[PDB]
């Protein structure tokens, strides 16, 4: 993520996790 | 130049230029990222043609 112009900062969810924090 | 192909069908919507382009890239079977990288490329060909 260096190169691309104007490229903000967020979070992606993941559907995993929750099912396997269990 | 300001709002690309929706001001022949409804009202006018604006965009800007690098979105446009992409959008043009990918409707001929070109993944959207390659207009991303090399834009600076593009655009100095674009001025010499």
């Amino acid at each position: 993520c260096d190169v691309v112009i104007g490229i903000v900062n967020n979070t992606v969810y993941d559907p995993l996790q929750p099912e396997l924090d269990s | 130049i300001t709002s690309g192909w929706t001001f022949g069908a409804g009202p006018a919507l604006q965009i800007p230029f690098p979105m446009q382009m992409a959008y043009r890239f990918n409707g001929i079977g070109v993944t959207q990222n390659v207009l991303y990288e090399n834009q600076k490329l593009i655009a100095n060909q674009f001025n010499s043609a």
